[PDB]
C-alpha cells in the first residue's frame, strides 16, 4: 500500500509517535509524571483516533487486505468503541 | 542468545535425555555430536560449537540419589553432550535441603556456560512437579536463577503429574512447587501424564508401560514447541518474540498444549487448524474461554490459503474464548527437516492460554485441602518437621495458588480491567 | 648452529630415543643411520653429516647404573645414533652427588660434539622432574652448561610429573629441579602426566599402559615444536626468534601445549585455529591469562582464510588474555612431510606462556609445605643428610618458587610494569 499516500503517509505516524512513547517509558524505571503523563494520555487518545481510522478504511477487495481485518474484528474492539 | 536447559531430577532427566537426542536425528549430529556426513537451521541457539564440529547442547545434568543418570551415561549419546557438568529423598523439604549445600558448585556449573556462551538468553528447566527429588531441588533452583539473572527468563516444560492419583506426600510437594513457580518463573508449558496416558490408549494399546511411551510423546511436543526458534523464519525468531503473545498477564503463564496428527507416524492448512481446536487433539485432561491462541504448522503449506484459513476457521468458531484479553489466533509456520520421515507432509501444534488449566491446579488443591484438615501425611519426618516446624509456607502456598485460582476465574469474567 | 640435545635419566632417554626414531622416519633416514634411496629440508641442525650420508643424530645419552639402559642398544636404530657416547637412586640427592664424580667425563662427551660441530647454539634437555636418577643429576648437569657455555641458550622439554599422586619424596625432588630449572634454563617446556592421561582416557580406552602410549603423544608435540626449525621457512628459521615472542619476561619461561587434532590418526584454517583454544585440546591440567600466544600449522594450507582466520579468531575471543606484554596471538605456517601419510594433512599445535602452569607448580608446593610439616620423608639417607645436614637448600628453592609463583600472578595484575 506504498504507492497510495493517504495509508502511507497516516501509518508511518502510527509507528514514528510509538518511537516517541517507547523513548518515554525507555527514559526511566521510576514513574514518571513529569510532563509524561500529560502527553501519555495525549498519546492514547492520539492513537485509538488513528488506528480506528485505518481500521475504517480498512473495512481491488484483495483478499490479503480484507481479510487482515477479522484478526482485528475477532474482538471488534475498535468498532465496538 | 544461546539457551542453557537446566535439565533436573529423575523424570526431567529423562525428557532432556531424549529431547537433546530427538533434536540429534533432527539436526544434522551423530551420537558422538560429529556434523553428519549425509547433510540450513539455527543451530547456534541450542547447540554450543566445538572447533572439530561436536555439536554439545549446552545442557546441565543435575543428578540426587542417582540411579537414571548411571544409564544415561552407558549411551551411545554419552559422548554427544560433555559439558563434562554432572554433580552428585521423596520429599519436597527433604530435596530443597539437599540442594542448598550443593547450590554454589551447581551454581558455578551455571557460571561456567553462561561465561562460555557469547550471550545467555533463558533458562529452560525440565521440571518434574512433585518429582521427590525434582521438586524441592527445582523450586529452590528456580529461586536463586531469577535472583542472579534478573534481566533474563526462566521458562518451566512442567510434567504436571496426574496418574488419576505413589506419592502421599503429592499434593503438599506440587502445592509448595506452584508457589515458587507462580512468582519465580517468567513462562510455563503445562503436561499432564493422565492425559498423554489416555492419548496413549486412543492411538495405541500401551497401557503399562506408559512412562516409556509417553517420553516420546511428550518429546515431539517438546522439539516442536522451539522449533520456529531451532529454524529461521518471518517471525518469532527469538524466544522472546514468541513467549510475549501466549502469556498476557504476569500470573496467567501456564500455557496447554495439542497436536493434528497425534497419528503423525495430502492434507490442506484448513483442515489441520480444524482438527486441532477439537479436544482429543488436545493433551491436558460458568463459562470457561481461552484467553490467546497461537499455532505453528511444518509441512508442506500452501501460502495462498493459509489468510484464508484463519478466515475459514474464524467461520467455524470452533474455539470459543471471549477473554478480557484482545490478543486473537494467528496462522505461523516454520521449517520441517529433511533426513527425518516427512510422514503426515503437513504437521501442527499449538500452545494457548486456558482457564480449564486451573481446574487441574484446584484438584490438587483440592486433594491438599482434604489431607491438611487429615493432617494424614504431616511426614513429620526430622527433616520436614526442622525445615519447617511452623508449617506456614504449604498455608503461604495455599493462598498464592487460591489467589491464582481466583484470577484464572477473574479472566473468564467481563471486569479483568479491575484488579485480579 | 646445530643443536645438542642432552637426553638424560631412564624416562628422559625414552621420550628422547622415541622422539630421534620419530625424525627418522620423518626425515629421509635408515635405522643404519644412512638416508633411503627414495628420499629439501634443513637436516643440518639436528642430524650431523658423515662421510656416506650416514646422518647421525647429536644425541648425548647419559645413564646411570644401566640395566633396562641396554635395551635402547638392543634396537635396529642401535647404529642410526652412534656418537658413541653413553657413560655409566630415587633421591634428588642420591642423583645430584653420582653426576658430580662423573662430571668431567660427561662434560668431555658435551665438548667433543661442541668441537665436532661447524657452531652449537642450544642444549635441549630430555629432563625428567623428580625422575629418581634423572631429576639431580639434570639440576646439577644445568648448572655447569650455563657456566661453561654463556652464549648458548638451553631449553628443557620437562616432563613435569602429575599422576594424582610411588615416590613418598616426589615433592621435594621436584621443588629441589625447579629452583634450578627457573634460575638455570633460557626456557622451559611444561608436559603433564595426568594431563595426557585424560588425553589417553579421552582418544582411547587405554588406561593401565599409560607411560608405553603416552610416550607418543609426548613424541608429536616434541617433533612438531621443532619442526618449523628442521624444514627450511622465510621466517624464525632460528632458534632463538621462535622462543623470543613465548618468553617475554625471564623468570616466566614455562610453555604450554596443545595439539588441533587431539586425533589426527579438508580442515580449513578457521578451524584449525580454533581448536587450540578450546580445553580439550590443550595437554596440561582471581582473574587468569595467557602472557602471550604463537601457533603453527602444517600442510597446504589456504592462505586467504588466514586473514579471515586471524581476524576471525579475534571476534570468537575464545582466548582471553590481557597481560602486561602485548601478547597477540602469532601465526605460523609450514610443510607437512612428503614421506608420512597425508591424512589429516592439516594438523596444527599451539606453544603458549600461561598463567594457569602456576597453579601446577603450587601443587606440588603444597604438597611439599604439607609434607615439611609433617617431616615423614626427611629420607634422613646419610646421603641425602650428609650432602644437606642444614636441609636448607629446599627452604631457598621453596622462597626462590614462591617467588616465582607470586611473579606469575602479578602478571595477571595491571601493573608488571613495577617489580614483580
Ligand atoms: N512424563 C513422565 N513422567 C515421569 C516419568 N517417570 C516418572 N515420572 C513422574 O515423576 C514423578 C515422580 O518423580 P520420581 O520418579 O519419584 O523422581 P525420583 O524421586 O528421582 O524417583 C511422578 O509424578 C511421575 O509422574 C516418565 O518417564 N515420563
Ligand atoms: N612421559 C613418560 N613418563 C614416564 C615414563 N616412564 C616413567 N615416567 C616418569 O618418570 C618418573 C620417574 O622416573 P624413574 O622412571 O623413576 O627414573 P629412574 O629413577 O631412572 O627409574 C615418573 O614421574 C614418571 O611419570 C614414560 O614412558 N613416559
Amino acid at each position: 500500500f506504498i504507492l497510495l499516500k493517504p495509508v502511507f503517509h497516516c501509518l508511518n505516524e502510527i509507528l514514528d509517535l510509538c518511537h516517541s512513547f517507547c523513548s518515554l517509558v525507555s527514559q526511566n524505571l521510576g514513574p514518571l509524571d513529569e510532563r509524561g503523563a500529560a502527553q501519555l494520555s495525549i498519546l492514547v487518545k492520539g492513537f485509538s483516533r488513528q488506528s480506528s481510522l485505518l481500521f475504517k478504511i480498512l473495512s481491488h477487495q484483495i483478499n490479503s487486505d480484507l481479510a487482515q481485518l477479522l484478526l482485528r474484528l475477532d474482538y471488534n474492539k475498535y468498532y465496538t468503541q | 542468545r544461546e539457551i542453557i536447559t537446566l535439565q533436573l531430577g529423575q523424570c526431567g532427566n529423562q525428557i532432556g535425555f531424549e529431547f537433546w537426542k530427538q533434536l540429534c536425528a533432527e539436526h544434522g549430529i551423530s551420537p558422538e555430536g560429529i556434523v553428519e556426513e549425509f547433510a540450513t537451521d539455527r543451530k547456534d541457539v541450542f547447540f554450543y560449537q566445538a572447533d572439530d564440529e561436536h555439536y554439545i547442547p549446552r545442557a546441565v545434568l543435575l543428578d540426587l540419589e542417582p540411579r537414571v543418570i548411571h544409564s544415561i551415561l552407558n549411551s551411545p549419546y554419552a559422548k554427544l553432550y560433555n559439558p563434562e557438568n554432572i554433580y552428585l529423598g521423596n520429599n519436597w523439604a527433604s530435596g530443597f535441603s539437599q540442594g542448598e549445600k550443593i547450590h554454589e558448585d551447581i551454581f558455578d556449573i551455571i557460571d561456567r556456560e553462561a561465561d562460555g556462551s557469547d550471550s545467555l538468553e533463558g533458562f529452560v528447566l525440565c521440571h518434574s512437579i512433585a518429582g521427590g527429588t525434582g521438586s524441592g531441588l527445582g523450586s529452590y533452583l528456580l529461586e536463586r536463577l531469577n535472583d542472579r539473572y534478573p534481566k533474563k527468563l526462566v521458562q518451566t516444560y512442567s510434567v504436571f503429574p496426574n496418574q488419576d492419583e505413589d506419592v502421599v506426600v503429592q499434593p503438599y510437594n506440587s502445592l509448595l512447587t506452584l508457589k515458587r513457580l507462580t512468582q519465580n518463573a517468567d513462562c510455563v508449558v503445562v503436561l499432564d501424564n493422565t492425559a498423554l496416558n489416555r492419548i496413549a490408549t486412543d492411538r495405541l494399546h500401551i497401557q503399562n508401560p506408559s512412562f516409556s511411551q509417553i517420553n516420546q510423546l511428550v518429546s515431539t511436543i517438546m522439539s516442536a514447541s522451539t522449533t520456529t526458534l531451532r529454524y529461521p523464519g518471518y517471525m518469532n525468531n527469538d524466544l522472546i518474540g514468541l513467549i510475549a503473545s501466549l502469556i498476557p498477564t504476569p500470573r496467567l503463564h501456564f500455557l496447554m498444549t495439542g497436536y493434528t496428527p497425534l497419528t503423525t507416524d495430502k492434507t490442506t492448512v484448513l483442515d489441520v487448524m480444524r482438527r486441532l481446536l477439537q479436544p482429543k487433539n488436545v493433551m491436558v485432561s460458568t463459562n470457561h474461554c481461552y484467553i490467546a491462541i497461537l499455532n505453528i504448522i511444518q509441512g508442506e503449506v500452501d501460502p495462498t490459503q493459509v489468510h484464508k484459513s484463519l478466515q475459514r476457521i474464524r467461520e467455524r468458531k470452533l474455539a470459543n474464548f471471549i477473554p478480557w484479553g484482545p490478543a486473537s489466533i494467528q496462522v505461523a509456520l516454520s521449517r520441517k527437516s529433511p533426513y527425518l520421515p516427512s510422514a503426515h507432509r503437513v504437521s501442527g501444534l499449538m500452545m494457548a492460554n486456558h482457564t480449564s488449566i486451573s481446574s487441574l491446579f484446584e484438584r490438587t488443591c483440592r486433594q491438599y485441602d482434604k489431607l491438611r484438615k487429615r493432617e494424614a501425611f504431616l511426614e513429620q519426618f526430622r527433616k520436614e518437621d526442622m525445615f519447617k516446624d511452623n508449617f506456614d509456607e504449604m498455608d503461604t502456598s495455599r493462598e498464592i495458588v487460591q489467589q491464582l485460582i481466583d484470577e484464572y476465574h477473574a479472566a473468564t469474567r467481563p471486569d479483568y480491567i479491575s484488579w485480579g
